[PDB]
């Protein structure tokens, strides 16, 4: 759902439901064309899906591929409030993260039973 | 019944969650719905249930 | 993991349901003396 | 998880279905205590009429 | 008198005048003469007797009220309002609350219904004027044992016992429920549909949205 | 004759090897279940977090633990309170690795203590005794249940909880004594009474019952041949040793009621352990023991130390040593 959706939701009727980590989605799409020196107030980052780099033989020949794997952590790993100044060098956008909640500690738990802990992070 | 009449018309009770602070206010719709009100005694008693 | 719960909510309502009954059926009766 | 919940019921089959438990109970019950309305024994813990 | 069990009733109360003769009747005007009361069709014959027209005057607002009650629940629940008129959507189905159901239906239906009832009792006071010895609620022929129409009554006499009981009591229990009904929806502005689904529900301010977990 | 007549008399049946009576229904499948799942814990459970800081600590058989350092470790501290059945889960190694088994079996273990208290109570009825073994029994059920849950709700999270190991109930005591004073509350005085009185008089009336034994056997044939099942006559002298009792303390200070006796021997302990036992539930809720820091003070106001504040000291030393990550502010609340 939307953030103008959302934003009629209270708090009590969001608590539990795990809404929390979506992200709002945008519908109608057009073209923004920012005005330079504008940015982005808010900004979130939703993984659905994780993969580790692994070896792995198919038939008899072992090869860099990467292997699904499910998480361990409940629900922290989505980033949100991620601001930044968007500038234009050569007429080319350049988001330039600054500051926001960036970082999520993260485990993700390989075939096998390895886990492998992570920090999921969008820094500079 | 009696608590009930005192904090409806007997001049209220104190209410923290009040607008502007905690203060003495008079109830005045309480929630009457015996699915919200039954939603309390049919719940779980763990955490984030109470 | 529906179904994982679907069958532990039948064997806790079971054998509640057995212990309630089983002490609804004149349970006070049953005893040494008569 | 913490959703208050009546009971713990979130998927109707989970309420539908310890229905029948207790159901079944209650039958096997009745198959035992069944036309029964008088024979008050009036006795301390009596009940010797069956 | 068990109804009002610490208490004593009329110096003549009866207890099988009228199946439902518990004693309640506190103030019992049952004692008062009971009459034609500003000569209401005085006779001085049989005139049934003044407890028994009391009691003639209960059944009578107590099946009215009854049937009054599925008055007030069919025009929503049952049948939804099944007007289906031909045109006129106001005065038909769409009025769903009660009270602005008469507040709009024409004086034709009003007459018709009005008429009914006037043939009704007319037919009752046919019977009853020369119907004494037992009035008998002015039974005459509607649907007594000789059922004056069809499926003619085919009932036993302990059974037609424990019929009068059933009649006479869910006309006093109506009697009371007519009246709940009526202040209800007046002193709401609605239909009984309108509160009670509302409370069968949970409000929509809190639902604690949905089951959105992954 | 119904079927379920048949039921409930083979369920009250006092004929069964082992009761099972109508509490049965209850302790049987709930003791079972936590057994299994223990057992199966205690040998192949993979990490847990238990401070909720992303670092899983190792209490199983197979990941280098011995039968002393294993242990079921309690549930997350990310969870709390919180109810975290298998269903709730995404995964069953999620389930793993934030401690779920130790809800499971704790939970299990406490309805099966209750129904096992139940069912004495049931057979009592059952056999025409006086019903009261039951009561004595709820006082380690009553410290059970504190340790186990009152402790958890009052402190606000299942990681709070003894762990199922002995390093882990070593670990739960000491943290006990640094953030609570259990040994300066006087409930705990009142346990450690009892339980020394317990030991106390089961052994010196096991001495006094044993000293006075009818001589009904030889010397190459074990004393204890001389009962037999079933007997009619008392085995051993009272008027014997209530006179080597009273000779040895006191002629007044003694017990002839054997009866009496009996009744003390059973009150002692069971109330020393209720009174442990609402020790520990009062703690719960931050009500510590005694706090004589720095009570003596000389003239000029400088502080003279006394045996409580090397208490302090240890304390102090315990505490700003547990959980060495898991806190970022100056207080512990
Ligand atoms: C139009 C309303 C009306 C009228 C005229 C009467 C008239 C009478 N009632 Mg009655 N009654 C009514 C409504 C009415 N009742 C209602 C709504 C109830 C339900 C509470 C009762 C319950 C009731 C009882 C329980 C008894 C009467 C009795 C009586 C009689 C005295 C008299 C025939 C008494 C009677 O008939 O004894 C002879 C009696 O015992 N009434
Ligand atoms: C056709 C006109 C008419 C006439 C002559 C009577 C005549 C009478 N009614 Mg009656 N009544 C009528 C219409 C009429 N009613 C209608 C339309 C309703 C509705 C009622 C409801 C009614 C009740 C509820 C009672 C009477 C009673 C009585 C008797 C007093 C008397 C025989 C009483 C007997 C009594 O209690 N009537
Ligand atoms: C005391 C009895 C009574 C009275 C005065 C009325 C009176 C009225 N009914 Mg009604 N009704 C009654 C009993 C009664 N009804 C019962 C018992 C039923 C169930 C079969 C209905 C079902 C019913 C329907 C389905 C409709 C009415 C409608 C109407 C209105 C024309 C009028 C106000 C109509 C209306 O205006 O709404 C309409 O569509 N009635
Ligand atoms: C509980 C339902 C019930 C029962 C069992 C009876 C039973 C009986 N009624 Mg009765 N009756 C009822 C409701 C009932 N009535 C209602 C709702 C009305 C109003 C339409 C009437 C109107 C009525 C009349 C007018 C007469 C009976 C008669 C009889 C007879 C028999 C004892 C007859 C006596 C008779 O003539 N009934
Ligand atoms: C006497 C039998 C019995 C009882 C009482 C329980 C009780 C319990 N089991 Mg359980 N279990 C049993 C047998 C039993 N088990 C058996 C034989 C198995 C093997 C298949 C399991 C396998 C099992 C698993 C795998 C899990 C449980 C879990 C649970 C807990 C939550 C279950 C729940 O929400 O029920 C809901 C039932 C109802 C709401 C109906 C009861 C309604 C009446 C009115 C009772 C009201 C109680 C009220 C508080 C007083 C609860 C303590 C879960 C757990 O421990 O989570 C940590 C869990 O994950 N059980
Ligand atoms: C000489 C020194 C001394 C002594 C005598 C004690 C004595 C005691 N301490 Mg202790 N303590 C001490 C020093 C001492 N302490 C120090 C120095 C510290 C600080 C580190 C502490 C910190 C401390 C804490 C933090 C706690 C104690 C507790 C206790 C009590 C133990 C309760 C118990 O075991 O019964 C209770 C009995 C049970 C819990 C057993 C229940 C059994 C269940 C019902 C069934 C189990 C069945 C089993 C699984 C299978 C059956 C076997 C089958 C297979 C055959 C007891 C009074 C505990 C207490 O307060 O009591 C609750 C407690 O929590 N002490
Ligand atoms: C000379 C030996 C001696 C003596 C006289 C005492 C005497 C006492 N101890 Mg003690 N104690 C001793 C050695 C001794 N202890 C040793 C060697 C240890 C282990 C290091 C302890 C550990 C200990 C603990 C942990 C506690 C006591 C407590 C007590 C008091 C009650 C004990 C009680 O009633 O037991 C029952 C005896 C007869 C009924 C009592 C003043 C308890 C108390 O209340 O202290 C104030 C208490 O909590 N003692
Ligand atoms: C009419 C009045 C008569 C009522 C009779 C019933 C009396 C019960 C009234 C107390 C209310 C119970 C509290 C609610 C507990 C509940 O069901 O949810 C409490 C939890 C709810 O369960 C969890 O709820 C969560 C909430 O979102 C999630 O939905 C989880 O999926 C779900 O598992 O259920 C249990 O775990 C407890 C039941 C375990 C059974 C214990 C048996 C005890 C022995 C019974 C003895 C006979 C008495
Ligand atoms: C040939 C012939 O014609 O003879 C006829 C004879 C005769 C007798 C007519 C025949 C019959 C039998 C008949 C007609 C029987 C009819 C009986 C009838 C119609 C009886 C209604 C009772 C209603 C009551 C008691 C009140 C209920 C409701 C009450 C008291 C409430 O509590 C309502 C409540 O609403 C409020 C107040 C508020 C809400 O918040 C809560 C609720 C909803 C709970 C036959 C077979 O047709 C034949
Ligand atoms: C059909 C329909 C409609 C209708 C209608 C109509 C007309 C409904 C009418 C209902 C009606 C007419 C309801 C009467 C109740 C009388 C009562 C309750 C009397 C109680 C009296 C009591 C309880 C007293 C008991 C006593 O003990 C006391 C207290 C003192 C004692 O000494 C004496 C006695 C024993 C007496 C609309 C609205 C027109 C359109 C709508 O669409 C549907
Ligand atoms: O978890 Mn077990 O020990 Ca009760 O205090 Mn806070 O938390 Mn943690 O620290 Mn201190
Ligand atoms: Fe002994």
């Amino acid at each position: 759902l939307t953030k103008s959706q959302i934003n009629e939701l209270s708090y009590l009727q969001v608590k539990g439901t795990g809404l929390a980590n979506r992200c709002a989605e945008v519908v109608g799409e057009d073209s923004i064309k920012p005005k330079p020196g504008a940015k982005l107030v808010d900004m979130c980052i939703e993984p659905k899906a994780w993969a580790v780099e692994e070896e792995v033989g198919k038939a008899g020949k072992t090869e860099k591929k990467f292997v699904n794997s499910k998480v361990m952590t409940r629900q922290t790993y989505t980033l949100d409030a991620i601001e930044g100044p968007i500038t234009v060098d050569g007429g080319k956008i350049t988001f330039s993260e600054k500051e926001g909640i960036d970082y999520a500690a993260t485990t993700v738990q390989l075939p096998g039973g390895e886990r492998v802990p992570f920090l999921f992070t969008v820094k500079d | 019944f009696l608590l009930v009449i005192k904090a409806m018309y007997l001049g209220g009770v104190y209410d923290t969650w009040a607008p502007g602070g905690g203060d003495v206010r008079y109830i005045t719709t309480p929630t009457l719905n015996p699915i919200v009100i039954f939603g309390y005694v049919f719940r779980s008693p763990f955490g984030g249930d109470g | 993991m529906l179904t994982l719960k679907i069958l532990v909510y039948t064997t806790v309502i079971f054998f509640v349901s057995l212990f309630i009954f089983g002490f609804l059926s004149s349970d006070p009766s049953r005893n040494p003396n008569r | 998880a913490r959703f208050a919940n009546g009971k713990p019921q979130s998927i109707e089959a989970k309420y539908i279905m310890r229905s029948p438990a207790e159901w079944d109970r209650f039958m096997r019950f009745m198959d035992r205590y069944a036309e029964a309305n008088g024979l008050g024994f009036s006795s301390x813990x009596x009940x010797x009429x069956x | 008198s068990p109804r009002a069990l610490p208490f004593g009733s009329a110096p003549a109360t009866l207890d099988g005048s009228l199946v439902g003769d518990v004693g309640f009747d506190p103030i019992g005007f049952s004692t008062a003469p009971f009459a034609s009361f500003n000569n209401p069709l005085y006779k001085e014959g049989d005139f049934m007797s003044d407890l028994e027209w009391l009691r003639e005057a209960e059944l009578t607002h107590g099946r009215i009220a009854q049937l009054a009650v599925l008055g007030f629940i069919w025009p929503a629940l049952f049948g939804t309002f099944p007007g289906n008129e031909n045109f006129g959507g106001a005065d038909a189905f769409s009025y769903v609350n009660p009270l602005e159901a008469i507040t709009h239906v024409p004086d034709l239906a009003i007459y018709q219904i009005v008429g009914g009832m006037a043939w009704v009792e007319y037919q009752r006071v046919i019977r009853i004027k020369e119907q004494g010895k037992n009035r008998v609620s002015g039974d005459i022929g509607l649907g007594y044992p000789g059922g004056w129409n069809p499926f003619n009554l085919n009932y036993s006499p302990e059974e037609y016992a424990e019929k009068q009981l059933q009649e006479i009591k869910h006309c006093r229990l109506a009697m009371i429920g007519a009246f709940g009904l009526f202040f209800q929806a007046l002193n709401s502005g609605t239909d009984i549909v309108s509160q009670l689904s509302p409370a069968f529900a949970a409000p929509d301010y809190a639902a604690k949205a949905g089951y959105f977990l992954p | 004759v119904s079927l379920w007549e048949r039921f409930c008399a083979w369920i009250t049946s006092t004929e069964n090897r082992l009761y099972i009576g109508w509490f049965g229904c209850l302790m049987f499948p709930t003791l079972l279940t936590a057994t299994s799942c223990f057992i199966i814990a205690f040998i192949a459970a993979p990490p847990v977090d238990i401070d909720g800081i992303r670092e899983p600590v190792s209490g199983s058989l197979l990941y280098g633990n011995n039968i002393i350092s294993g242990a079921v470790v309690p549930s997350s501290n990310a969870i709390g309170m919180h109810f975290y059945p298998i269903w709730e889960a995404a995964s069953v190694d999620e389930w793993l690795y934030n401690g779920g088994p130790y809800q499971l079996i704790v939970l299990h273990f406490l309805l099966g203590v209750s129904a096992y208290m139940g069912r004495e109570w049931e057979l009592s009825y059952r056999l025409g005794m006086r019903p009261w073994i039951f009561v004595a029994f709820s006082a380690p059920v009553a410290a059970a249940s504190a340790v186990f849950l009152v402790y958890p709700i009052g402190q606000g999270s299942f990681s709070d909880g003894m762990p199922l190991g002995i390093s882990g109930t070593f670990n739960f005591m000491l943290v006990f004594q640094a953030e609570h004073n259990i040994l300066m509350h006087p409930f705990h005085m009142a346990g450690v009474a009892g339980v020394f009185g317990g030991s106390l008089f089961s052994a010196m009336h096991g001495s006094l019952v044993t000293s006075s034994l009818i001589r009904e056997t030889t010397e190459n044939e074990s004393t204890n041949y001389g009962y037999k099942f079933g007997q009619e006559e008392e085995t051993y002298n009272i008027v014997a040793a209530h006179g080597y009792f009273g000779r040895l303390i006191f002629q007044y200070a003694s017990f002839n009621n054997s009866r009496a006796l009996h009744f003390f021997l059973a009150l002692w302990p069971v109330v020393g352990i209720w009174i442990t036992a609402m020790g520990i539930s009062t703690m719960a809720f931050n009500l510590n023991g005694f706090n004589f820091n720095q009570s003596v003070v000389d003239s000029q106001g400088r502080v003279i130390n006394t045996w409580a504040d090397i208490l302090n000291r240890a304390n102090l030393g315990i505490e700003v040593m547990h959980e060495r990550n898991a806190h970022n502010f100056p207080l512990d609340l």
